[PDB]
Order: C-alpha cells, then structure tokens, then sequence
RNA sequence: GUUCGCGAAGUAACCCUUCGUGGACAUUUGGUCAAUUUGAAACAAUACAGAGAUGAUCAGCAGUUCCCCUGCAUAAGGAUGAACCGUUUUACAAAGAGAUUU
RNA sequence: GGAGGUCAACAUCAAGAACUGUGGGCCUUUGCCUAUAGAACUUAUAACGAACAUGGUUCUUGCCUUUUACCAGAAC
C-alpha cells in the first residue's frame, strides 16, 4: 500500500517479500523510484519473520519433521546472509552474522562429536538470542527512519532546508563571505549613496586583484583611490595567507 | 481487509501507513515467543487494531532456570540421538513456499489438522520420577502453588529431590567447574588488564 | 551568525547573521524557540538586557531595534545613524547603550529610547 | 538609574514563563515519543451567555495527528502604519 | 502564532437552546476552506441526541474579516449571508460595499494574514453605525410605500404560480415564456369544467 | 402519497455495482481505485439505474428520527436498505425544505459540504457564495444515442423528465447549442435532481433503442453560469430588490 | 432478570406455587468519516530534439527563486537538478550663442 | 475478610558507604553539634538485567574515486 501510495505500479512485491520490476523502466522512472534503506530494510525484516513462520508451517501441515523443524530454523538463524539480504542495507548487522557463524563452530563440534558430518543439529537458541538483541537495537532507529517516510508522505517536504557547510561547499562560502565582508568596508567609505548597481562592479577588482595576486602580476589600477586599493591589498593579503 | 477497494476503508489505509513505525515491535514481540522445539503449539495473548493494520503478541516467556536448562538438555540429546539413528536426514528446501503463493489461511488449511509429535526425549520411570509428568509443558507449573506463586508465573521454590533430578538431567550444559582456581588467567580483570 | 550575546538571567543565546533575523535560543533543548523579524539587512550587534527592552540589536540598514521578546514585535526604531551600525555597547552601570556608525557615535537611553 | 532589583525578578519571571510554554509547545508536537519525558508542566462563554464545556478527543495512535499539518509556502502582508521617519542631520571617488 | 489564539464565535443560532454544549477542540483539524490553512477545528452538537454533528468550517482570521459565524457563514449581528449584507450596505450610503473574493491559492491565503476587516463588515463590526443604517432603512422603506391554451402571461411570472392558484382554483403546465403559449393541460375534462366554473 | 407505505429497496446489495471499474489501464492501483499504465479521456458510462419517483418513495428508518438529509443513493438511484436508510427516500417539499434552512446556508441538500468556488468545469457540489438554481443540461447527443428528434419534442422530454423532482420555475432548450437550461423554485430541487439526473438518458419504453439504451455517455447536469441575457439580468435585478425589501421589513422589526 | 419484603389464593401449617404490589441492583454507544462517473495522486505511448561557461568535448562547487523530486537525513544526488540569458529614458540643472514677440 | 492476576495508576532505584523523622542547644531560615525512632529493593572480583543491543558529537586510526553504508579504539 506504501508502493501504490507513492505512484509506483510497476513494482511487485510478491508474496516472499522480494520488490522486482514488471518491465524495463526508464531512467526517470528509475529515479522515482528510488525507495530508501528504510523500506528494504523493513523489507528483509519481514522476509527473515516470512521464512521461520512458514517453517513453523510447515511442521503444522505435517509435511516436515520435529528434528528436521529444529534443524530447519537453526539454519535459517545461521543463514540470514544468504537467505535475506539484510547485509546490504546496514552493513552494522555483519557484526550479527560473524557472531552467528562463529556460533555455529562452537556448537557444530560440540553436537559432532562422535557422530559424523550431516545435517540435524538444531540447537537454535544462542543465534535466536543473537537476532533478538538485534532487533531491540533496531526498534528506535527503524521507527525514527519510518516515521520520517511517512510524514514525507502525508505532509511534503519541509522548505526550509538550509545547507550544512561542509567539506563540498566551503571554498564557495569563503568566497560569499569574503565579498561581503569587502563590500561593507567600501560601502561605508564613499560620501555618496552607491546606488547599488554599482557595487557588483567595484567587486571585479577584487577578483582582479586575486588573479594577480596567483600570478604574481603586480595589480596597479592607474586612476584608482588611496583607501579603495588600501581595503582590496588587506583583503587579498587574507585570502593569501 | 483482504481486498479493500471502497470508498469506505480511506481511513483504514492511512491506519496501515500508519502502522510501520510499529512493525519491528510486532515482528520482535513475535519472534521472542517462538513455540520451543519440545512443544507442539502455544497460544499467545495478542493485541491488535480494530481495523486490522497491526497485531502485537503481549506476552513475555518467563521460565525457571533450572528448568528450562534441562528442557534443552533433553532436547540435545535426543537430538543427537537421532542423528545417530537417521541414516538420511532431509533437511528441507528453502524458502519454504514459492514466491507467488498467499500464505494459506489458519482456519482452513492448518486448524482443522492434528498437530504432530515434537522432540520429547522419552523420560525413565523411576530415575525421573519427579519431573516426569511436568518436564515438557509450556510453563510447567503454572498452577501448582506449592511449587510457584501463581499464574503470574514470577517465582519459584522447589524441593531437594525435584532439583537435584534437574541437575542429572542437564549434563550436557551444566558448567562443571567447581573451583574458581580454574580462572586464573582467563578471569574477566584479566582480560581488562 | 556574526553574534553572540547571552541572557543575565534566563538561560537564553541570541546569535544573528546575514539571515536578517535574530535567533533566541533555548540553552537546554536547544530549539530556535522566539524568532525577532524585523531588519533589512544582516545584523551587526546583539546586546542581552534584564529588563523589557530585552535584547537590543543594530542592523546594516542604519537602525537600532529595541526588542520585546515576549510580544514579537520592537519597542522602538532608532533611525538617526545614517549608515551601517557596526558596533554597540552596554554600559555597566547606567542601563544606556552606545552606537557607532562611520563617524557618528551616539548614545542612547533604554526603556524610554 | 539601573534597573531596580524587583524588575528584574519580574521580568524573569514572565519570560522565563512564556519560553516554558513554546518549549513545551514545540515537545509536545514531535513525532519522538522520548521528548514527552522532558517537557515540565478548561471552560470558556461563547456569547453574553451560552457555558459550553470545551474537551479533546481520544485520537488514533496510528492516523495521522494534526491532519491539518502540511509542508506550505507561505508570504506575508508586511502591513503597518506607523511611518516612522528618519532622523538624518541636515572627482576624488 | 497558536499560543495564544482568539476563542471562536459560534452562531447563536447555531449553538442551540440547550444551556450546556460540550465541543471537541483538534488544534490541528481541518484546513479553513476560505483560508486555506490549518486552525483548531471544533465540532460540537446541539442537543445530545441530535442525529448530526455540527463543526466549524472556517478560520478564526477568515471569520473576523468578514463578521460572521463559522459554522454558519452568517454576519454575526444581523443574521443574513454576506451577499445580501452587501446589498443592503451598498443600497444605503451608495459605496458599492462589495466584498472582494481572492483566487490564486497563494493569494487568499495572502489576504488571510492581513486584519482588514473586509468589506461590509466594517459597518456591522461595530454597533453604532450598524443601528444608524437601520435608521436609514425606515426611511427606505418609507419611501417605498383538458388542454387550455393561455395567453398575455406576464414576461417574469414563473409557471408555479399559475399552479399555485389553480391548485387554489380547485395535473400538467408547459409554459414557453418567449411565445407566452401557456399550453395548460388538467388531468380530467370534469376538472377542466371545474376550472371554468369557478373562474 | 409517500406519507403511507415505507420506502421499496431499489437494488439487492449483491445486484450493486462493483468496484474495480472498467479495465481501462494496465496494472490495477490500490491506495486509489483506479487503473495505471493506462489511456483515459472519456471514463464515462450510461448510469443503469435510475429512480422512479412515485414507485419507489416512501418512509424510512431516519424519518421517524426527523434527519434533514435525503439520501445521495436514492436519487442516484441504487439505494440497497429501503426501510432502514439512515436518510430520507423522497422528493424534497416545502416542509422538508423549511427544516434544512439553517444548514443550506453551508452545505449541501445531501449534506455535503460546499466549496469556495465552483470548479474548472462547474462540477458536482456547488459554491457557497452564490445560491444558484439553474442547471445545465448538455452531452444530449450521447444521452439520445445520436437519435435526431426535432428539438421542440427534446425540450418536451427534457420538461417531463425534471418536471417530476420538483417544482420548476422556468425551463428553456437552446436551438443553437445542444443544451437546456432548468431553474428550479428552490434550491435543494436543483441538488437533488442533479445528482439524481446525471448520467443518466433521456430514452423511454416506445423509442426502438429503449433495449440498446445501455451503451452511449449519458448526459451532463452540471451548473449553468451567470445569463447574459439583458432580459435575464433585469428580471435578476428586480427580484434583488424585491428581496432586499424583504429583509428591510425583517430587520427593521429586529430592532 | 435477581433480591428483600407486604397481601390474596392451592395444598396449607410456616413450606410451596400462581398472582398483585413497595424498595434495592443496573442508566445515554457512534460519526471531522454515506456505497462506481460530477470535488480533484500521477506516470506511461506515438512525434520532435540529444545536456552549461565551446572553436570541440567535458569535471564541478555555489547563489537568487511565491519550482521542486529521491532520500533516515542538518549527508548526498536529480544535466554544475532546473528556471537565470529578456525588456531598458524624467531627483534634469548652469553658463554662452542664433532667430520670433513684447 | 482470604488466595490469586503475563490488570492499571503513582512514588522509587547508584550515593561524603551513601536514608528519613523527631526533640534540645548555637548561628540567623539554611547550616553545625547533641539525644532518639524507623530503613523495603539494589550493591564489594561493586549493581536494578549472573542478560546485553543501537543512535549522536569530537579525537585517533583502517578500507581509499566522493557521500551514505562501513573498519575499531577513546571521551562525553
Ligand atoms: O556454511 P556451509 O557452507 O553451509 O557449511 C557449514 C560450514 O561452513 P562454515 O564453517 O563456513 O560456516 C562448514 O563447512 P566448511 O566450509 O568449514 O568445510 C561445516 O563443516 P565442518 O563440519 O567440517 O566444520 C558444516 O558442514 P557440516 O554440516 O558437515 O557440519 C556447515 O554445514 P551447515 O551449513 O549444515 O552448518
Ligand atoms: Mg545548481
Ligand atoms: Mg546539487
Ligand atoms: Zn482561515
Ligand atoms: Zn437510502
């Protein structure tokens, strides 16, 4: 219902929980349907809960045994990286994984001795204790992630999304402010109203200035002010430094 | 709410969009009561919306201890005695159903069927004779005041026999070390240090 | 945010920018909880005052607000400078603030204005 | 003068009420249910007479809450009347 | 902002008799359908065993612009709808008192923010000038005081009355009002001759 | 009269309509009930059903509990309760008129709720600022199944058609376009007979498509605009005035 | 319906029924929400082109905006996401010179 | 009255080895000293939970085309 909510028909999700395409999609297609970490994520949890209780199914039906019900869900607690694909969407659960698989090794040689090499263990409850305390982990943030989707969903976007200074834009914010920060000190020496077409164009010696400041070029402007020339030589001896 | 295509059921979609912040509670409050490989079939106590978006089991398995390491302890025995005995063991194919199946329905296909025999590791007569008849219940004492306080299932006092009947009976997982020289090294300060 | 003053007695930042707005800090939950929007310009000075001119602030369109902060809306409009106000000061013992300009430096009395 | 010492007191009383409510206002509206664990904490006349007896409603945990609420772009009147002036006095660049 | 909101104004008419009314406040139910954006949304019912459930359609701002009621649309002192509180303001003291109506969904919920009091309301809003048009209405209205085949009907009379007073003078009527062939038609020739005789 | 016997059920509820309409798209959406992947301009059908005033009107479960409302499903023609409808099964008359005063004002006869303004193309409820009575009438063509019938004999079906829904003020067939426009005396007739008309044919036992009348469109009632008509206005003018003689009177005696 | 009485009638004899009758117990659900066209998701198909600083082919970071989409997002993508490329007249005055009129 | 509840609400749970109440004296209420009554639960190879997950920020690293998603140590 999330799926033909968002717009989106021609993926189908089947009943073993696995999203495929009913066609060849365009890239604008393809775009548009981009679902998160947060749906597969819930998707795999799903399918991982699908595969026990069907399990459990299947000893209910008859069709399966009381050994081979044991020995079936302890595989299934083995092999979740192989049965769901949950190692891809918060690759933390590795962590998870190794523990289960280093189980098996302590259990395995334990339960082995003395009688060969088969199937039949079926000793589940430390990888069950395992995926428990993963689960409870995975309540808060499952719940902080989904409640973001769904109010996405029911009330837009926020517009007033401001933009972190990070690594990406931090030699354009230096450059913003760095002509603010020029503009106001010439603003405030003139004696006259600027009026404000002109200040765009008393910038273009700073960035002049700056072009032979790299190129060690000496920038003299023949008719230019004392204090003007005075404000743009301390600017770029910053910028340099 | 199997097939909802009404102009009724506008609310109850938004009621299951509603539902997924809520649904690794369920699926954990499911999985943490998993039957056990010695009983058949539990009844839960489940808690769910009236229009059907989302069902939590509320319940949590409190059990005894001692009790319930000898549970395990019959049911790994009897598990590696029958991988002794088997000469082919069929472990099944997963996944268990194909992907464009329903799941069946309970009340149809699985309610109506007699359960089948779950592990039960066959008890003497006489060695075991004081938790013969309770070893493989679900909670094995859950009415019995003498032995517990009440169904609230919270405490539990036993007898001399009765314990020291469950401490043969798990063998295979009890500690067996006795002294704490045995740690001399590989005691937890060490490891810190 | 070019600006930071702090509250004498309720637990409070007051930071502005080039964002034209002065933002009044909760200090615990940390949440933008009163928003001052009153300038046309970036704001070059945030004084913090115990009683109801509360916060007294100096934009870059030649104005000095006087703030109530539990209203939303300014006391009074300082309009004499006649260019950026680049500098303020509370002085200690007298409840009157000082406002520079690019020559013109005057001072002023608070809770009349 | 200074102000005095029972100013003071009011006035940080007062505000330090009001910035409590919009704290409490703006934890109460989010989506967290562990913010309600740090908030800190009726009948009204509609006419000459009519005594009406104003209660909230018991609502679904799993609809949606303020179903009013909706990410909107929004300009405002900038309308006032108080006109206030601008107290001004009276080759080389 | 919602920290302190105005309390609403119900209708007297539409609150009811009962003398104690209980109403559900939602601080963020509907979207005002005038204004566009959300309020506390109240629903309420007259008696306790009334069948429907009375609630409030419009914003807070949206009814003090024009002086009315929310869950009615009526001007709050008079009792009449907007587009004939308009009329009479307009007819007396010819201003064209018209009330300006906004599209363009940025637009009404523009005009929403402003507190204008909008057109006719200026009058009615307070009680003076709203008891002085009054005065000025007495003078007003001092002032001021089987088939049959019909033919000559008047050019604006509907066909309804002519059944009214048939129905009085006691079927079918196919009245073109362009061609005035008011080709009436009784359900009985008995009732043709009824009509005839009482005429 | 419908005083007497209690109101017949017009349609078993498993001989409704289903959802899942038509097939029109590819891939069936879920959240909305229509179809994607898909090709749509017409979406439109001929209404199998429709009401017939005298046979099957009559009292209700919610007329004895005094509802103002009349049921969207028996003028549509589908109602599936008969003595047990919450709402009220039959033709709305001066008495039923005069309860729904106060809630006109805002809403519908239905009890919908009406909009600010109309819609692009004069669509279903109306608008709250404007009391209109006059409905257009048009899609005829589609409605008769492109029988050409002299249109002096269409205004004639158009007049008995609407003349049983209510009392009407004026009725008038346009020659130049396919079209006819109906005032009604009040305004909840107006509702009423255009939610019951809709969709439905102009079609009757003795016209040799009566059997093949369930292929085609149906015809549009939707709201008719302002008239242009100089005659028209005047007329609108003179009963303004004579209105706000009315409520002079009325507010004169509230003071 | 249960219970405590208070009378009559059947056997009575102090119980057991039919019947009338006073008291006690228990006391106002639900709707912001009606079931196919006419009160409002949208994509997709046929046709045309085939991405900005270019002489040519490209890496990008920003900005302003009553444009937003994917996203758990204050990260990051969406062609540097895109729109940006047009229309442009008065805070208009001073000195001198040449013709018309008084 | 008695037993019980996979019923609810409200207090309380990590600190000079550590709690509360009362009387008397000193200071001027807080606090100090002195005499007295009670303290359930948790805790010394230290903690409610002989069980054990995840998220944020700042450092230090590891995979190295960038961001999510990550490697694994520390502090809050
Ligand atoms: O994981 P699978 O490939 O299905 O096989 C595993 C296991 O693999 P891991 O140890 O990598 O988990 C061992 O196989 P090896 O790769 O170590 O040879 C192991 O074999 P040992 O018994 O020799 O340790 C054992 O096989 P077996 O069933 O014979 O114990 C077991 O199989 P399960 O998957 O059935 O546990
Ligand atoms: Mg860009
Ligand atoms: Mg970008
Ligand atoms: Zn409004
Ligand atoms: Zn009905």
């Amino acid at each position: 219902l999330l799926i033909h909510r968002k717009g989106l028909t021609y993926l189908h999700l089947d009943y073993n929980f696995n999203l495929k395409p009913t066609k060849t999609l365009t890239t604008k297609e393809r775009k548009k349907s981009r679902l998160g970490n947060s749906f597969h994520l819930m998707r795999e949890l799903l399918k991982m809960m699908k595969l026990i209780v069907d399990t459990h199914v299947q000893f209910r039906l008859g069709n399966v045994d009381a050994f081979q019900l044991a020995d079936g869900i302890h595989y299934i607690l083995n092999h979740i990286g192989q049965l769901t694909g949950i190692y891809r969407y918060k690759y933390k659960v590795m962590h998870q994984i190794r523990a289960c698989k280093d189980l098996k090794h302590i259990i395995y040689y334990k339960f082995n001795k003395n009688l060969g090499k088969g199937p039949g263990c079926g000793f589940w409850q430390p990888a069950w204790r395992v995926w428990l305390n993963f689960l409870r982990g995975t309540i808060p943030l499952l719940e902080r992630y989904i409640g973001n989707l769904i109010t996405r969903q029911f009330e837009g976007r926020s517009n007033e999304i401001v933009k972190t200074t990070t690594k990406q834009r931090l030699d354009a914010y230096y450059d913003l402010e760095l002509r603010n920060s020029v503009m106001d000190d010439i603003l405030e020496m003139m004696p006259e109203s600027i009026r404000q077409k002109k200040a765009r164009t008393i910038l273009q010696h700073l960035s002049e200035a700056w072009r032979c400041w790299k190129a060690n070029i000496p920038w003299d402007v023949p008719g230019m002010p004392a204090p003007i020339k005075k404000i743009i030589e301390r600017y770029i001896k910053s910028k340099a430094d | 709410h199997s097939d909802m295509a009404s102009k009724m059921y506008n609310t109850d979609k938004k009621a299951f969009l509603g539902a997924l912040k809520y649904l690794p509670h369920a699926i954990l409050k499911l999985l943490e009561n998993m039957p056990h490989p010695w009983e058949q079939a539990k009844e839960v106590k489940v808690l769910y919306h009236t229009s059907g978006a989302i069902t939590f089991v509320n319940e949590t398995p409190r059990v005894i201890e001692p009790v319930y390491t000898a549970q395990w302890s019959a049911t790994w025995i009897a598990m590696r005695r029958e991988k002794r005995d088997r000469t082919h063991f069929k472990r099944m194919r997963f996944p268990p159903f194909d992907d464009d199946e329903p799941p069946l329905s309970y009340e149809q296909h699985i309610e109506n069927i007699e359960p089948l025999d779950p592990i039960n590791l066959p008890l003497d007569s006489q060695d075991d004779e004081y938790v013969k008849d309770w070893l493989y219940d679900s909670r094995p004492l859950e009415e019995d005041s003498k032995k517990v306080n009440g169904t609230s299932y919270k405490k539990w006092s036993f007898d001399l026999p009765e314990m020291s009947n469950l401490y043969r009976l798990s063998t295979p997982l009890r500690d067996e070390v006795t002294d704490k020289n045995y740690y001399y090294l590989f005691d937890k300060k060490s490891f810190f240090n | 945010v070019r600006t930071v003053s702090i509250h004498p007695t309720l637990d409070l930042i007051a930071t502005a920018g080039r964002d034209s707005v002065i933002k009044l800090w909760d200090m615990r939950t940390r949440i933008p909880v009163i928003t001052l929007v009153g300038h046309k310009g970036p704001i070059n000075q945030v004084q913090c005052t115990p009683v109801d001119p509360q916060v007294v602030s100096s934009s870059t369109d030649a104005t000095v607000r006087l703030w109530d902060v539990v209203a939303g809306k300014t006391m009074k409009v300082l309009t004499h400078h006649k260019r950026s106000v680049r500098a303020t000061a509370l002085h200690p013992k007298e409840f009157s603030v000082a406002s520079a300009c690019t020559d013109d430096i005057r001072s002023w009395g608070l809770a009349e204005g | 003068p200074l102000p005095t010492k029972a100013e003071i007191q009011e006035c940080t009383a007062r505000t330090k009420s009001y910035i409590q409510r919009l704290v409490n206002a703006k934890l109460a509206n989010s989506n967290n249910r562990a913010s309600s664990r740090y908030v800190t904490e009726a009948n009204l006349l509609l006419n000459n007479s009519h005594h009406i007896e104003v209660v909230s409603k018991q609502m679904d945990p799993l609809l949606p809450r303020f179903v009013g609420k909706k990410a909107r772009k929004v300009v405002a009147p900038t309308e006032n009347d108080e006109v206030v002036p601008v107290l001004h006095m009276d080759n080389e660049w | 902002d919602e920290i302190n909101e105005p309390p609403p104004n119900i209708c007297e008419q539409c609150l009811g008799d009962e003398a104690n009314i209980r109403m559900t406040k939602i601080p963020q139910g509907s979207e005002c359908k005038i204004c566009t954006l959300p309020f506390t949304l109240y629903h309420f019912k007259t008696s306790k065993r009334s069948n429907n459930i009375i609630k409030t359609l419009i914003c807070v701002r949206c009814a003090t612009q024009r002086n009315i009621c929310q869950c009615c649309m009526l001007d709050s002192r008079w009792h009449i709808p907007i587009q004939l509180r308009d009329h009479l303001i307009s007819l007396v003291n010819e201003e064209n008192v018209m009330t300006e109506e906004a599209k363009n969904d940025m637009m009404k919920r523009f005009l929403s923010l402003k507190n204008v009091k909008l057109g006719g309301a200026q009058i009615t809003s307070d009680p003076s000038e709203a008891d002085n048009i009054v005065d000025k209405l007495k003078n007003i209205l001092l002032r001021a005081t089987k088939s049959f085949f019909l033919y000559n009907i008047d050019a604006s009379i509907p066909e309804w009355k002519i059944t009214d007073t048939v129905s009085q003078l006691l079927l079918s009527l196919i009245v073109n009002h362009k061609a005035k062939c008011g080709g009436l038609r009784f359900q009985s020739s008995e009732l043709g001759e009824r009509f005839v005789s009482k005429i | 009269s419908w005083r007497d016997k209690s109101a017949k059920v017009q349609v078993k509820e498993s001989e409704l309509p289903s959802s899942i309409p038509a097939q029109t798209g590819l891939t069936f959406n879920i959240w909305y009930n229509k179809w994607s992947q898909g090709f749509a301009g017409n979406t439109r059908f001929v209404s199998p059903f429709a009401l017939q005033p005298q046979l099957h009107s009559g009292k209700t479960r919610g007329d004895n509990d005094g509802q103002l409302f009349f049921c969207l499903f028996f003028a549509k023609g589908m109602c599936c309760l008969g003595p047990k409808c919450e709402y009220l099964h039959h033709i709305p008359d001066e008495e039923d008129i005069g309860k729904l005063a106060l809630r006109t004002e805002v809403l519908d006869c239905f009890g919908r709720e009406k909009f600010a303004d109309y819609r692009e193309d004069m669509g279903g409820i109306g608008s709250f600022r404007k009391k209109n009575k006059t409905l257009y009438v048009g899609g005829i063509d589609g409605a008769l199944n492109s029988k050409h019938l002299k249109p002096a004999q269409i205004e004639s079906r158009i007049r008995f058609v609407f003349s049983r829904l209510g009392d009407i003020d004026r009725i008038r067939y346009v020659e130049s376009k396919n079209c006819g426009f109906v005032k009604f005396k009040y305004q909840a007739n107006a509702e009423f007979a255009k939610e019951a008309m809709s969709n439905q044919t102009l079609l009757l036992p003795s016209d040799k498509e009566w059997d093949d009348r369930r292929e085609g469109t149906g015809l549009l009632v939707k709201w008719a605009n302002e008239d242009p008509d100089p005659a028209a206005q005047k007329r609108l003018q003179e009963e303004l005035k004579l209105e706000s003689l009315n409520m002079m009177v009325h507010l004169i005696n509230n003071n």
